DNA sequence: AAGTCTAACCTATAGGATACTTACAGGGACACGGCGAAT
RNA sequence: AGCGAG
DNA sequence: ATTCGCCGTGTCCCTCTCGCTGGCCTATAGGTTAGACTT
């Protein structure tokens, strides 16, 4: 599944590291626990191999997906109605579903929203935490000095 | 269910109610005399126990029958609201503002009215109507009286809040305290010693 | 001072009204900020008073001169500041309720006034049983 | 439903953040922050979550075994109670005197 | 023990008690009532609506209208009888899912028993406005007004000292991300944090703290506080017209 | 005092009302009086007062989110239910 | 020597601080006060005449 | 046991996966106790020296 | 300086649609009610 | 909550 | 089964005075209100 020191993609946390797979016998088993760290609060999580790809345990996508993503962010015409919880909803699940081009469009969209007018209070955070994990999986996959990764991604967003 | 039966099959010629309005109603409809010369006769003619109740219940109604007040005034249908600087209402410390408990109980009384006015206006099945009348039957009685009936009425620190009445009881009630025994102004005190020079 | 006697009796709904000098409808005590009682709350200054000795709620009346007039905009009675102490207010049930010491107090006044029982009496007045009022 | 469960253990104290002097002066309450290990765990599929979460500012006891909260300088008085058990008393009843 | 018959006339016996707390009273005056059914709250719906157009139809013929049949007279006025009764069985089933989600609003300001009629009332205003030709649950649909009327009534009657409800939200506002602020960092937030976090001077912080203080009853013990709370100038006064005279 | 005359007006339960004012001003049309509802002068002027339509009313509800067609088809489905039901 | 000291004994008041909701005299050498002439005081009064 | 009784609310509202023990943990509770125990209570005596 | 004349701000009302259905001492005294003989 | 006089 | 006479049990108001110290999220119409020029 991944050897140690690995990157993984755990979502929705996104970016963390494999230290080891420690196999716990316990259930009569060795449960091969990838013992796994993120960066938040450097919490520790413990994978059993056996169903690793079902609880979401993948890699960062390669050069493909972020061509896919810069020209799915440079697409314009993503329409909305007047209300709010529509689209509240629509980008919590898919923010909460671990993908990179949903959570872009969905991004994308409250950025320009937000350059309009400005909307509210929490939406606010939800924009910042989406351009967070973003710019985190980008400077993972390129090792870019995430503040140039953050600042490149600004760039490219504003076109 | 049974009062559902009686009332939808022979509702006509016979009046049924609930609550302080229904005795209300029925305090109306009845005559002191009456009462009085049954009270009368039964002790012309009772005795034991039934004698003492009679005698009980006599004292209860002579005590409006022989004066001019008449029971009517038991039931309340307007309450009235004690003036604000004996319910104080004042900034204090910080300048934060510290009143007194009255006001929450008057308060809940006004909040019960407002919200059973709207829901009789709208128009409401009879057992929200019911339930608004109880609450405000007894957030009247907790401000007339607190803890005389249901619960006592706690606000935050699940402290019985004082009512009208507790002014009165005990002590710390308006006689004892303030009237019986006030403080004084042109006095003092102090520690004693022997004067035997004096 | 010219006193000789104190006689206390059941005050009906009529005089409860006969004394208040007006009727506080809302449960507003104190602005938010300008930190002044409301109209027709629990300390409105229309009801029972005027906060401030000569004074009233749009203050176009401070001087003494025309003690005992009422303003138009706010209708403040311009009385003295003391006055809040002895004017009282009222509030209209919607519904009638009962007094609770008459109701309550052991024996049952009302109770034995209306031949019923204690625990029948609260089964009534709190809306958990029926009664009939007269019947023909 | 009892498909998830959550557990603590390992409490831990850091050092005081500030000196007994000092706290009593500018009215700084003498404690020490208090960590315990927070673990969550599934139990439907079978996942752990450790962290290490504070737990607040648990006041400590000074050296001469006096608290001080806001400046001020207390002391948790030993209480006395009726210990829980099972207790067999007797009573002498008048009525019958037995 | 089913139909074990005195198990049932125990039952009844102990469902005919003098019980003195109301939550538990309202408790069983709901009891009585039970649930609906998705479809049948359709149907329901659909009775409510057709009353009341039968209703207005008559008032609206009322002034210079027609001598109604007598079988049209009767049947509409039944109709209309049938849809507020309806709209009472509606009410009646739907108490128990607002009381449902007024429990979780206690603890705090008012009444328990306060929440669930202000949730009422919520519910009334629910059923005034439901739209089911998308033929949806009733009761997603009505959570969001009986939230609506709850958090209005509280609003409006939590604090001794009125406050607007724009003023409501702000200080609810500052108060959630007061907690989650400390539930992150550990420090407490600057007031200037809060400042720069809703773009503002630091000005408004202050204000809506200070009304978001609760007020302290004068009762108080340690004896109540109100006893301690607070001739120069009026010998004075008299004195100084005395003197120009 | 200064120059003072009282106002005149009745509640509507009959009780003939008065509060005060001074000379020098305008005797309202309106007034709500100790009583604890709103009364107007017997005295002319008559201001008709003119009380405005209700806030809300559960029909106008139904219209902005209804027509009047389907609803006469639920009303002629109620009443043939109903018709069928008594005579059938 | 204990802690018992006249200086914080003694007190005097001729026209100090008033409650508000009874315009008696406030109680306390911490304010002005007075002394509470209590129900037993007024017993011994009523006995002299 | 306060803390207890909140995030045993909070389990059911926040759904599976999404939650971390930071989440969870609402230390609002405990630390009121501790605050709520020591000033105003009858055995946190103020220091008599 | 109040009397206009100008230009904002603030708040009671209202409105949005997955799902979710039963909280959280002691003492004296009197009045409301067990146990037994009589008609 | 603690304390002084009886 | 009701009457009357006994017991029996449950629920409630009272037990000194006087000091001192400290301690959700908008959308909109109408009400309301800030500032400024003036003869
Ligand atoms: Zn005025």
């Amino acid at each position: 599944i991944f050897k140690v020191g690995d990157t993984v993609v755990y979502p929705h946390h996104g970016a963390a590291l494999v230290e080891a797979i420690e196999t716990r016998t316990i259930k009569g088993e060795q449960k091969e626990y990838l013992v796994l760290k993120v960066a938040q609060g450097d919490l520790t999580v413990r994978v059993p191999a056996e169903n690793a790809e079902y609880v979401g345990v993948r890699d960062v996508v390669g050069q493909e997906g972020l061509d896919k993503v810069f020209q799915v962010l440079r697409a314009p015409h993503t329409e909305e109605p007047t209300n709010w919880s529509r689209r509240y909803k629509a980008n919590l699940e898919k923010l909460a579903s671990g993908d990179v081009n949903k959570v872009a469009e969905v991004v994308r969209d409250l950025w320009r929203r937000d350059q309009e007018r400005g909307l509210s209070a929490g939406e606010k955070r939800m924009l910042a935490k989406a351009r967070q994990i973003l710019v985190g999986e980008l400077a993972l996959a390129e090792s870019t000095d995430d503040a140039k990764a953050e600042t490149i991604l600004d760039e490219v967003l504003a076109a | 269910n049974l009062y559902r039966e009686l009332v939808d099959r022979y509702g006509e010629y016979f009046t049924g109610a609930m609550g302080a309005e229904s005795i209300q109603k029925l305090i109306e409809n009845f005559d002191i005399d009456a009462e009085a010369e049954s009270l009368r006769d039964v002790i012309r003619n009772g005795k034991g126990q039934k004698k003492l109740r009679a005698l009980k219940r006599l004292k209860v109604v002579a005590a409006f029958q022989q004066s001019g007040n008449s029971p009517m005034g038991m039931v309340l249908d307007a309450v009235p609201v004690i003036p604000p600087e004996l319910r104080p209402m004042v900034q204090l410390d910080g300048g934060r503002f510290a009143t007194s408990d009255l006001n929450d109980l008057y308060r809940r009384v006004i909040n019960r009215n407002n919200r059973l006015k709207r829901l009789i206006d709208l128009g409401a099945p009879e057992i929200i109507v019911n339930n608004e009348k109880r609450m405000l039957q007894e957030s009247v009685d907790a401000l007339f009286d607190n803890g005389r009936r249901g619960r006592p009425v706690t606000g935050p620190g699940n402290r019985p809040l004082k009512s009208l009445s507790d002014l009165l009881k005990g002590k710390q009630g308006r006689f004892r305290q303030n009237l019986l025994g006030k403080r004084v102004d042109y006095s003092g005190r102090s520690v004693i010693v022997v004067g035997p020079q004096l | 001072n010219f006193f000789d006697e104190l006689r206390i009796g059941l005050a009906t709904a009529e005089d409860i009204r006969q004394w208040s000098y007006g009727e506080v409808k809302k449960p507003e005590t104190i602005n938010y900020r300008t930190l002044k009682p409301e109209k027709d709350g629990l300390f409105c200054e229309k009801i029972f008073g005027p906060t401030r000795d000569w004074e009233c709620y749009c203050g176009k009346y401070k001087r003494v001169r025309f003690k005992g007039i009422i303003c138009e905009r706010c209708g403040v009675e311009v009385t003295r500041a003391k006055v809040r102490r002895e004017r009282m207010g009222h509030i209209e049930l919607a519904a009638p309720v009962t007094h609770i010491w008459y109701f309550k107090g052991v024996p049952s006044r009302l109770g034995y006034l209306l031949d019923l029982a204690p625990k029948d009496l609260e089964k009534i007045i709190y809306f958990a049983a029926y009664v009939i009022t007269s019947v023909d | 439903s009892g498909s998830m469960s959550l557990s603590f253990s390992d409490p831990r104290f850091d050092d005081v953040k500030a000196p007994v002097d000092e706290c009593k002066d500018k009215d700084m309450t003498y404690a020490a922050p208090l960590f315990v290990t927070a673990e969550f765990i599934n139990n439907n599929t079978g996942e752990i979550k450790s962290q290490t979460v504070f737990m607040g500012d648990f006041p400590m006891m000074t050296e001469k075994g006096t608290f001080i909260i806001n400046g001020t300088e207390r002391v948790v008085v030993s209480q006395l109670v009726r210990s829980p058990g099972v207790y067999f008393d007797e009573t002498i009843d008048k009525s019958t005197d037995k | 023990e089913d139909e074990s018959e005195a198990l049932r006339q125990a039952r009844k016996d102990a469902e005919l008690t003098a019980s003195a707390d109301s939550v538990r009273a309202y408790l069983k005056q709901i009891g009585k009532v039970a649930l609906l059914n998705a479809e049948e709250e359709v149907e329901l719906a659909k009775r409510i609506e057709a009353g009341l157009y039968a209703t207005q139809l008559m008032t609206e013929l009322s002034e210079r209208g027609e001598k109604l049949p007598a079988a049209q007279r009767r049947d509409m006025m039944w109709i209309c009888r049938d849809g507020d009764r309806a709209k009472n069985h509606l009410l009646e089933a739907n108490l128990r899912l607002v009381v449902s989600l007024a429990k979780r609003y206690t603890g705090r300001g008012m009444a328990f028993l306060d929440l669930i009629q202000e949730g009422n009332l919520g519910l009334i205003r629910a059923v005034e406005k439901f739209d089911y030709t998308k033929g949806y649950k009733f009761s997603t649909y009505a959570t969001w007004w009986i939230r609506q009327a709850i958090t209005r009534a509280m609003a409006d009657q939590a604090r001794t000292i009125r406050i607007p409800v724009h003023m409501v939200e702000v200080i609810n506002k500052l108060g959630r991300i007061q907690r989650e602020l400390l539930q992150d960092l550990g420090r407490e937030p600057t007031p200037e944090e809060l400042a720069k976090e809703m773009d503002i001077t630091p000005e408004k912080v202050l204000e809506i703290q200070q009304y978001a203080r609760e007020p302290i009853s004068l009762d108080q013990t340690i004896s109540q506080l109100g006893d301690f709370i607070e001739a120069v100038d009026a010998v004075s006064f008299t004195l100084l017209q005395d003197q120009l005279q | 005092l200064a120059p003072r005359q009282i106002a005149r007006y009745r509640t509507d339960n009959g009780e003939e009302f008065e509060v005060p004012f001074a000379d020098d001003a305008e005797i309202p049309g309106t007034w709500l009086c100790r009583n604890g509802m709103e009364g107007t002068l017997i005295e002319g002027d008559l201001p008709e007062p003119k009380k405005v339509k209700p806030p809300r009313t559960h029909w106008d509800m139904l219209l902005e989110r209804r027509s009047i067609e389907e609803l006469e088809e639920l009303l002629k489905e109620r009443l043939e239910l109903i018709r069928s039901r008594r005579r059938g | 020597k204990l802690h018992h000291l006249v200086d914080d004994k003694i007190h005097a008041r001729s026209t100090g601080p008033y409650s508000m909701i009874t315009q008696q005299p406030l109680g306390g050498k911490a304010q002005f006060g007075g002394q509470r002439f209590g129900e037993m005081e007024c017993w011994a009064m009523q006995a002299y005449g | 046991s306060r803390m207890e009784r909140v995030v045993r609310e909070r389990m059911t509202t926040q759904d599976v996966e999404a939650i971390t023990p930071q989440t969870l943990i609402n230390i609002r509770p405990v630390v009121a106790a501790i605050k709520e125990f020591f000033g105003t209570s009858q055995l946190s005596q103020f220091m008599d020296q």
